[PDB]
RNA sequence: UCGUGCCCCGUGUGGCGAAAGGGAAGCCGGUUAAUAUUCCGGCACCUGGAUGUGGGUUUUGCGCGGCAACGCAACUGAACGC
């Protein structure tokens, strides 16, 4: 038999822990970031550790 | 030439070839009065088909199950008989 | 009448020659 | 080849097989 | 990279659906003139002599495919 | 005393027929230019019909019961030959050395020998020829 | 990344055989055909079905992983479990020879045999199946067929006789419905049966019945599982004959 | 009483959204109860009449046709068997450097 | 379908333990103040999945050729074994 509980264990599910404004923080202003906008289409960020 | 070739309600009647269950749906049963067979009244009139096997074929021409075969007998699980021990050592 | 396609094929169960039957082993188990 | 005795001979069997399947301490 | 020595076969593959491009390389010390066209996998390549059919090909080949001739320098 | 004579049957040992059992249409002891050493026209079963038991419908038994056959020239140091003698009437002078050097002939040559092969198979004689060989 | 494995992604995730689909849903397989009818799992076709099981055979059976997912929180199989543990329970009072315990623990059993309902209720399964009465008055073509064929039919172990007596009252009470607000259109007196057309707020039903002879039983049919469908379909007209009644502001039942 | 239409999956998957394989030739849905022709009455009009009897005679021609040829390939099968058969039966019969 | 069962099989038992052992698959050119077989351009490959087209096989149903070693763009194959 599967589980049939008389009561839930965790009343509130959490709520998302990494959601994207935990996922990404803030652009980087560095002069690499800036070449690689004008000579690659392409912006840097700084983002969460724990974010793929 | 290929794209021309490309290009190139459902009935009981006829059915697709590859089969649904355990065997593929035969032709239906005939059901047409011979011309000696007609009746004049309603009274003695002769019904033609069985509707129970009507509605099977419509289930399963319809796809909600599929074709299978009635199993008469099942293989009755191998058992050896022996005699009980009280049987055995009883003595008189 | 019985189609003559049909042949036996008789297995000799002594050792050496071809594999044991399944046999009832409900006094080894 | 009469298509009368034809068709006889088809419900003859379709009827038979219908038959057929619906029947010291 | 593949070779096609086959006028037909160079016309099929010219004419599928994922060829996104051709270009004309020309070689005047070899005499030579080069069909390159890319698609999904492979670049194919055909290999003729520098002639008037061969500059006519390109009228043969499909006028939705976009076909380009090569400069004297590859700019980055 | 000579036995790679007509219906003489043997076994294939070399080539992509290794295995197979054929049966001697023509011997060539003395050799063709073509061939410059003692040879044989044999025709053969690649494909042996399948096993038949007694509960098994009668569509299935004509589907299993085929026989897929091919003819060959053959060396004879890649035949072994048996004791045993497969006589077909049907089987006389169906293929010759001019058999092999054009294409259509081969297909009506192997139709003919299926043909016969299926005829005698249905016979239910010579059930070694039809057993396949197990190496 | 790291290399997938063959076989553990597409059609095989896609489908389940019947062996696996009874024996991840813990049941016995005349359960498992009732619930698949009763829920609309239908048998599918894989492109390639040794894909899905390198065993499966022309007449292997074939459904859907998510469908059998779905299967999986039906509140049904709680309702078979406590049957067989109420079975069992009536035969050790039975063994025992306390015929009242018996008795006491046989009337929570709610057999058909005795009530002319079906032995589980599928009143759950009715509102997820038909989500509007449209869905319900389209079905209700094959819902008459059946429950009309059925009124004729002797009893059996699986269609007892207080069961048909309850599928010719809604028949009854279909066709009382039907006299009052004049919705019957076409009739056709063919050689197989009377085909009534009837048109109920917009959709037009139409009907097979028999002559009222001896109908034959056949070994050719599957009457169990026709039985199911029967107790399906007594389910859904006692809904519609009390929306039908309800509307026109008559008293249900009559 | 009750009325309808007034973690468990309360949302149905898609794959319950499919509809249902039908046999038909045509691969469209045949319906529950197809309308009936009027050939099918019990005292049907003489064309539909004629119709549905020529078109099942011509059905059985056919087959009987379909099934005459398939015994006579039968019946030469297995003659030719038989006389393969006989032959084998005489054939052991007369046996015993550059 | 006596509908709430039956059949087959044996070999055991899980995990950790190598940036030098075994192992699916990427090269060239250019580019930064500092990274590059990782960025950019070009040209590829591997693994897994789904499903089309072309071509192949088949009315002698599951290819053809070579004496042979074997060849060819395909050319059915579950359990169980080598």
């Amino acid at each position: 038999l599967s589980r049939a509980p008389k009561y839930p264990r965790k009343s509130i599910p959490h709520e998302p822990r990494l959601d994207e404004h935990k996922i990404i923080i803030h652009p980087l202003n560095t002069e690499g970031a800036l070449k690689k906008i004008e000579e690659q289409n392409t912006l840097v960020f700084i983002v969460d550790v724990k974010a793929n | 030439q290929l794209a021309l070739q490309k290009i190139e309600e459902g009935d009981d009647t006829v059915l697709r070839r590859k089969q649904l269950g355990k065997f593929k749906l035969p032709e239906k049963d005939l059901e047409l009065v011979l011309p000696d067979e007609l009746e004049d009244s309603l009274r003695r009139l002769k019904p033609e088909g069985n509707l129970l096997k009507d509605r099977y074929r419509s289930m399963i021409v319809r796809g909600k199950l599929e074709a299978r075969r009635k199993i008469p007998f099942r293989k009755q699980a191998k058992t050896k008989l022996t005699e009980k021990w009280t049987f055995k050592d009883f003595r008189i | 009448p019985k189609n003559p396609l049909l042949e036996k094929r008789p297995r000799n169960f002594g050792i050496g020659q071809d594999i044991q039957p399944k046999r009832n082993l409900s006094r080894m188990v | 080849l009469v298509p009368e005795t034809l068709l006889k001979k088809r419900k003859s069997q379709e009827k038979a097989r219908a038959e057929r399947a619906a029947a010291v301490i | 990279p593949q070779e096609v020595s086959d006028i037909k076969k160079f016309i099929e593959i010219c004419r599928r659906k994922d060829a996104s491009s051709a270009r004309i390389k020309k070689n005047p010390k070899t005499q030579q003139i080069k069909f390159k066209v890319r698609c999904q996998r492979f670049l194919y390549t055909l290999v003729l002599k520098d002639s008037d059919k061969a500059e006519k090909l390109k009228q043969s080949l499909p006028p939705n495919l976009q076909i380009k001739d090569v400069p004297k320098r590859n700019k980055r | 005393m000579k036995f790679l004579k007509t219906s003489r049957v043997c076994l294939v040992t070399r080539g992509r027929y290794a295995g197979k059992k054929v049966v001697i249409i023509q011997p060539v002891d003395q050799g063709t230019k073509s061939h410059p050493y003692g040879h044989a026209l044999v025709a053969g079963i690649e494909r042996y019909p399948s096993k038949i038991t007694r509960r098994m419908s009668k569509a299935r038994i004509e589907k299993r019961s085929k026989i897929k056959p091919f003819i060959k020239v053959i060396n004879y140091n890649h035949l072994m030959p048996t004791r045993y003698t497969l006589e077909l009437e049907g089987l006389k002078a169906v293929i010759n050395a001019d058999t092999f050097k054009e294409p259509s002939q081969r297909e009506e040559a192997k139709k003919t020998v299926k043909k016969v092969l299926e005829d005698r198979y249905n016979s239910g004689k010579n059930r070694w020829f039809f057993t396949p060989l197990r190496f | 990344g790291k290399a997938k494995k063959k076989g553990k992604s597409g059609a095989a995730r896609n489908y389940m055989t019947r062996t696996q689909a009874v024996k991840k849903l813990q049941l016995s397989l005349p359960d498992f055909r009732k619930l698949c009818i009763w829920k609309g799992i239908y048998p599918r076709e894989p492109r390639d079905r040794r894909k899905v099981n390198k065993s499966a055979t022309a007449s292997t059976t074939f459904y859907y992983t998510k469908d059998i997912q779905y299967l999986l929180h039906e509140p049904l199989l709680q309702k078979f479990r406590e049957q067989k543990a109420l079975e069992k329970k009536i035969s050790r009072a039975l063994g025992r020879g306390d015929v009242s315990n018996a008795a006491r623990l046989e009337r929570n059993a709610n057999l058909p045999e005795k009530t002319g309902k079906p032995r589980y209720t599928l009143n759950h399964i009715i509102r997820e199946r038909y989500p509007t009465f449209q869905d319900a008055l389209r079905d209700l073509d094959d819902c008459l067929s059946m429950l009309f064929l059925f009124a004729n039919l002797p009893s059996t172990t699986a269609v007892p006789a207080k069961m048909i007596a309850r599928c010719e009252r809604l028949c009854h009470e279909f066709q009382h419905y039907l006299i009052v607000t004049h919705s019957l259109r076409k009739s056709f007196l063919s050689i197989k049966g009377i085909y009534y057309q009837a048109n109920i707020q917009g959709e037009d039903i139409l009907w097979l019945v028999p002559y009222k002879f001896n109908q034959r039983i056949v070994g050719d049919v599957d009457f169990r599982i026709m039985g199911t469908f029967v107790e399906f379909y007594m389910t859904l007209l006692g809904f519609v004959n009390y929306r039908l009644y309800t509307s026109i502001g008559l008293k249900y039942p009559p | 009483t009750y009325d309808p239409w007034a973690p468990d999956p309360l949302k149905k998957p898609k794959t319950l959204e499919q509809k249902p394989i039908s046999l038909a030739a045509n691969g469209k849905s045949v319906p529950a109860v197809p309308k009936p022709t009027g050939g099918y009455s019990y005292n049907p009009a003489f064309t539909d009449y004629q119709q549905r009897l020529m078109e099942e005679s011509e059905k059985a021609i056919e087959a009987e046709r379909k099934r005459l040829q398939e015994l006579e390939l039968e019946r030469q099968k297995m003659e030719a068997a038989a006389r393969s058969a006989a032959e084998a039966e005489a054939a052991e019969a007369r046996a015993e450097k550059p």
